[PDB]
């Protein structure tokens, strides 16, 4: 199925305060009312290419869609990223792990071989995330506030602030999602240019595309 | 100061600007963020058991904010010298990551860890890179080994014909009988184990005395740095003209409190045109204020060097509050188009002779500085039945100055 | 160009005097603009006064003269246009004006009265006093229309002033955008220095916008180098923009010029 | 002063804004002088024959 | 390396004769200005009244 994203995906480029400015940035965004790939893998998990940085969204308010696996060969001779959550802490694995046929995870684990690095961290709810790399940092961003403008519908205008950035610096180019045992979006992301209006207390309040309508 | 800037022996009557002054910094300040992630490099050090030379202990360190100076300065080690690396400079550097060497050797072995160098252990148990090594640290250890240490716990490898290529470990025992004719022409026999024990005894000498040895090798450039060495901070210091290192961001200027409030996740604010205007300190995390230090051109008004040898020097544009032999002069005028110094105000307002600008021009009876008075005052008597009509004439003659050429001149090009 | 850093300079103090010639230009501007100003308002050697009570034969100039309430003593019509229109970093400076906004008042003030009480006597020796309508009489008459016309139409005239200096105070203060020029004028001053400070942020092909930046993590061999097209590039946006500001001085002095000569011919006179 | 390239487009952005103020002041003069013509000429409200 | 040198001064050179060219238009168009007031002033006041 397709669906059409009117106005979402505009996040906090960088981490300069402003105020009351209108500014123009040239850099990695969704476009706008762009398509993208709606799926309803209910009662269905196809890997998909990572193309610099994706998009995700989710509207089901419980545990069920957990972890990302992330790589550039699903197997344990490469190390693979590996996010899933606990309900209490966030744990970060960037180890070589072997690959899963029906991975089921909710509140798999198959070999660890070559281990480096590990992390720890802390009407329904959407759950928009966007995943960024450049230059060896792996950049996560994430909002967690639904607001109804519509029903059924991801309508309405909404910012994006870093949570975390992992200075791991490896090359992926394959992520896959993981569930449990018994509806997320996808969206790829292009180098436009956009302008941006800032609120008085430095939020970002209106983006206007640049390369869209004449008006624009 | 005019006289030089005019290159002249004469100056006339009026006002010339000379040079400019600046408010100069005082001291530094640098601040980093509160608390310092420490490494766990104590239990490397100090850890219990070691393992033999030909298998010695390997580990991999990263991450991790560790002080070389604590260690540097230490004196509970028999020798520390480094390849090409600065102990000092030690705090001052990033890397990828590190690997750490573990083993124990005999006393009279030490030399042998050195690159390009011949040994039994050099080049049959560990042998090192052609290139410069992290460094290599070795301590006495008889208290724990040569004394409560076990009498063939520690082995090394006296196979020879198997030199062993950098960074390699052998812990594979197999009998070395070649079971071809180079061993007395038998297979079988020559069958001699490739390791053997240390042979050590309570204060036994100098060169067969248990020696700790931990080889520290740096990776440098192959990846974002993740390791650094900590950084030095001091406190602040506020209302005077400073130059400051915020966590990288350096710049000269004066620290105020800030009524402003930020998000939870940035760093510094600015304006416009990349001038920064706010930044938050990493200890306090509280929003501050960053203003840009008084300077300002100075100016000389003269009554004409003929005349008299005194001037008034007026400062444009600065409060006067810190102006510093004119440091106090004479009567300080402070006006709206900066501060005056060298000439008295007058209460009285007459024609203006030389400009100086908000409404006020300065001239010479002393130097007296005014306000510019407009001309005279007179009210005209209107009334609906009164006409006033002139009874005599006079005829003037006039003067009007105008160009309307100038030299007609001409640059040779490629002569010049 | 060199932001407190002792090697800009001594690399710098080898182009030349190019400052010098700057600071005289800008220097020569400031001045041209002092003495426009002054040589345009100042055009009498007293300053009069307004009867204090006004009977000119039935018009009604009190929207017009000065006002005494405001402490500025700036008339209706002055606040209307001060209200309509709206608009030192890092080596930047911005000298004030010689004649503050008093004087000005002042000045216009007494054009007012003279040219009200006096007429187009004032601007050729010493003022002289004349009833107004016997003003009006000389005034037609000097067009053509013979006097006989204006003592028989008094009222009608005056209503007809009056009503046309009520309706352009209405128009001053609903419609908008009648004020272009000045508007047009302060933007583009701001504008042009606002472009100025920041082509600063730009690299002209270096490591680093910053220039200790780069002193602090390289050795001078290109260092030299690197500061060279710095101080290049900054003095050619310098000078840019110094050739822009004299091209804008040169027109607005022009302007000056012709609202000089309007000014003393129609006010002073008759045209 | 690039034709159509990449590589001499990617050089050029780094040198700050040059190219705003130079089409901004073309087009500036080419504005005045068509109010120039307009103001010249249109000197009356009707058409006479 | 003289020719390195040469491009050196002939750059600087260049900028200082291109920047007094610049100076010299400005001052001649402001004194054609001032010429062309003359020739009004004294085509009206001379050859006749005022
Ligand atoms: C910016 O922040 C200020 C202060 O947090 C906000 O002002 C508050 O708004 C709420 C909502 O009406 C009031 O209850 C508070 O009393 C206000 N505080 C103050 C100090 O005025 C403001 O709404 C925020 N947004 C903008 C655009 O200013
Ligand atoms: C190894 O252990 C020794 C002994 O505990 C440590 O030396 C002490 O270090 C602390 C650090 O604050 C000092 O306060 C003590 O005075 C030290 N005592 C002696 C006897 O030196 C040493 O720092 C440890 N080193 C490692 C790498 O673990
Ligand atoms: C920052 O480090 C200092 C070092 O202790 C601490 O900051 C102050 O700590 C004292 C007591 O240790 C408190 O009374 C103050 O209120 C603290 N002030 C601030 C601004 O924190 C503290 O450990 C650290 N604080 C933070 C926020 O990191
Ligand atoms: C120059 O700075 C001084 C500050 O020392 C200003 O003094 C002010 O004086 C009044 C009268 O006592 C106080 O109410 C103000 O609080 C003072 N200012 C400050 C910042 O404390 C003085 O007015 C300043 N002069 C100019 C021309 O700016
Ligand atoms: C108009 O003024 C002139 C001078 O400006 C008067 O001429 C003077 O008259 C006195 C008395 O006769 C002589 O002593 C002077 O020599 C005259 N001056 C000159 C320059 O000739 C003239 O009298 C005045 N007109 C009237 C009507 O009083
Ligand atoms: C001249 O015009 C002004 C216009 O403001 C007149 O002032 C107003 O007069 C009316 C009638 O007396 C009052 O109701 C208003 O309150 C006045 N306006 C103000 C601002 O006070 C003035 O009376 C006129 N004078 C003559 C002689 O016609
Ligand atoms: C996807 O794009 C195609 C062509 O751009 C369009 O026809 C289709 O409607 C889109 N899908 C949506 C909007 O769901
Ligand atoms: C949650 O699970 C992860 C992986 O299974 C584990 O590392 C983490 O410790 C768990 N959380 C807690 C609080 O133990
Ligand atoms: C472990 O992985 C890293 C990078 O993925 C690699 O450099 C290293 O050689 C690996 N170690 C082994 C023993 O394969
Ligand atoms: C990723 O691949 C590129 C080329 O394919 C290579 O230049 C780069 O070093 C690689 N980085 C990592 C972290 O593997
Ligand atoms: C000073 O002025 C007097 C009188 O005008 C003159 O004689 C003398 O030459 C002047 N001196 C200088 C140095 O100009
Ligand atoms: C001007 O006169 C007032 C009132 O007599 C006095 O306070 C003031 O000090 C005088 N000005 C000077 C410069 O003395």
């Amino acid at each position: 199925a397709y669906t059409n994203s009117f106005t979402r995906g505009v996040y906090y480029p960088d981490k300069v305060f402003r105020s009351s400015v209108l500014h123009s940035t040239q850099d990695l965004f969704l476009p706008f009312f762009s398509n993208v790939t709606w799926f309803h893998a209910i009662h269905d998990n196809p890997v998909l290419p990572f193309n610099d940085g994706v998009y995700f969204a989710s509207t089901e308010k419980s545990n069920i869609i957990r972890g990302w696996i992330f790589g550039t060969t699903l197997d344990s001779k490469t190390q693979s990223l590996l996010i899933v959550n606990n309900a209490t802490n966030v744990v970060i694995k960037v180890c070589e792990f072997q690959f899963c046929n029906d991975p089921f995870l909710g509140v798999v684990y198959s070999s660890a071989n070559n281990c480096t690095f590990e992390y720890v961290s802390q009407f329904k709810n959407l759950r928009e995330f966007v995943f960024k790399n450049i230059d060896g940092y792996f950049k996560i961003y994430s909002k967690h506030t639904p607001i109804n403008l519509v029903r059924d519908l991801p309508q309405g205008f909404s910012a994006l602030e870093p949570l975390v950035d992992l200075p791991i610096g490896i090359n992926i180019t394959r992520f896959q999602t993981l569930l449990a045992l018994h509806a997320y979006y996808v969206g790829y992301l292009q180098p436009r240019t956009f302008l941006l209006k800032y609120n008085e207390n430095g939020t970002i309040t209106d983006a206007v595309d640049c390369a869209l309508d004449p008006l624009s | 100061e005019t006289k030089c800037t005019l290159k002249s022996f004469t100056v006339e009557k009026g006002i010339y600007q000379t040079s400019n002054f600046r408010v100069q910094p005082t001291e530094s300040i640098v601040r980093f963020p509160n608390i310092t992630n420490l490494c766990p490099f104590g239990e490397v050090f100090n850890a219990t058991r070691f393992a033999s030379v030909y298998a010695w202990n390997r580990k991999r360190i990263s991450n991790c904010v560790a002080d070389y100076s604590v260690l540097y300065n230490s004196a509970s080690f028999s020798t520390f010298k480094c390849y090409g690396v600065s102990p000092t400079k030690l705090n001052d550097l990033c890397f990828t990551n590190v690997y750490a060497d573990s083993f124990v050797i005999r006393g009279d072995e030490v030399r042998q860890i050195a690159p390009g160098q011949t040994g039994k252990i050099a080049d049959y148990n560990y042998k090192l890179p052609d290139d410069f090594t992290g460094c290599v640290i070795a301590w006495n250890s008889n208290n724990l080994d040569s004394k409560v240490g076990g009498n063939y716990n520690y082995l090394y490898r006296l196979f020879r014909k198997s030199n062993l290529k950098p960074f390699e470990r052998d812990i594979s025992t197999e009998i070395y009988q070649a079971g071809s004719t180079p061993c007395n022409g038998v297979e079988g026999f020559n069958c001699y184990f490739p390791l053997q024990s240390y042979g050590f005894q309570p204060t036994n000498g100098v060169g067969y005395q248990p020696y700790r040895v931990v080889v520290l090798s740096f990776e440098l450039l192959h990846a974002p740095a993740t390791v650094c060495g900590p950084k030095k901070s001091t406190n602040l210091v506020k209302n005077k003209c400073v130059n400051f290192n915020f966590n990288g961001l350096t710049g000269t200027g004066v620290l105020t409190e800030s009524n402003k409030k930020f998000l939870p996740f940035q760093q510094f604010g600015r304006d416009i045109a990349d001038t920064t205007d706010a930044v938050r300190d990493p200890q306090t995390l509280e929003i501050l204020d960053i203003t840009p230090c008084s300077f300002g051109g100075v100016s000389v008004i003269t009554p004409g060097t003929n005349t008299s040898n005194q001037v008034a020097v007026l400062y444009q544009g600065v409060n006067c509050t810190e102006v510093p032999v004119y440091s106090t002069g004479s009567n300080v005028f402070q006006t709206r188009a900066g501060c005056l110094i060298g000439a008295e105000h007058v209460n009285n307002s007459y024609e203006c002779d030389i400009p100086i600008g908000a409404g006020i021009c300065a001239s010479y009876q002393s130097i007296i500085a005014y306000t510019m008075s407009l001309g005279a005052e007179n009210s005209v008597a209107y009334s609906n039945n009164s006409i006033a009509i002139p009874t005599n004439f006079t005829i003037s003659v006039t003067t009007e100055i105008l160009p309307v050429s100038m030299t007609k001149t001409s640059v040779d090009c490629t002569m010049y | 160009i060199c932001g407190d850093s002792t090697e800009c300079s001594n690399l710098l103090l080898q182009y030349g005097s190019f400052c010098t010639q700057l600071n005289r230009a800008l220097t020569g501007i400031a001045v041209e603009q002092d003495k426009n100003t002054q040589e345009v308002f100042a055009q009498v050697k007293q300053i009069y006064k307004t009867p204090p009570i006004k009977d000119f034969g039935g018009f009604n100039f009190s929207q017009i003269l000065p006002d005494p309430s405001k402490p500025s003593k700036r008339s209706f019509i002055e606040d209307l246009l001060f209200n309509k229109v709206t608009l030192k970093f890092n080596g930047l400076t911005v000298l004030p004006p010689l004649l503050t906004d008093e004087m000005i008042a002042q000045y216009t003030s007494a054009l007012l009265a003279g040219t009200i009480t006096s007429g187009w006597t004032f601007g050729a020796g010493a003022a002289l006093q004349i009833p107004f309508a016997m003003q009006m009489a000389y005034r037609f008459n000097g067009i053509g229309v013979t006097q006989n016309v204006l003592y028989e139409n008094q009222k009608l005239i005056a209503n007809q002033f009056n009503s046309a200096i009520g309706k352009i105070q209405d128009s001053l203060s609903s419609t908008a955008s009648a004020l272009g020029k000045l508007q047009d004028v302060v933007n583009q001053n701001a504008q042009a220095l606002n472009t100025l400070v920041k082509q600063l942020s730009s690299n002209f092909g270096a490591i680093s916008s910053v220039l200790n930046d780069i002193l602090s993590r390289l050795d001078p061999p290109e260092a030299e180098v690197q500061i060279d097209r710095l101080i290049t590039g900054r003095l050619q946006s310098l000078q840019t923009y110094v050739t822009q500001q004299l091209i804008r001085a040169a027109e607005i002095r022009a302007s000056a010029n012709l609202a000089a000569t309007k000014m003393s011919e129609c006010v002073l006179g008759q045209s």
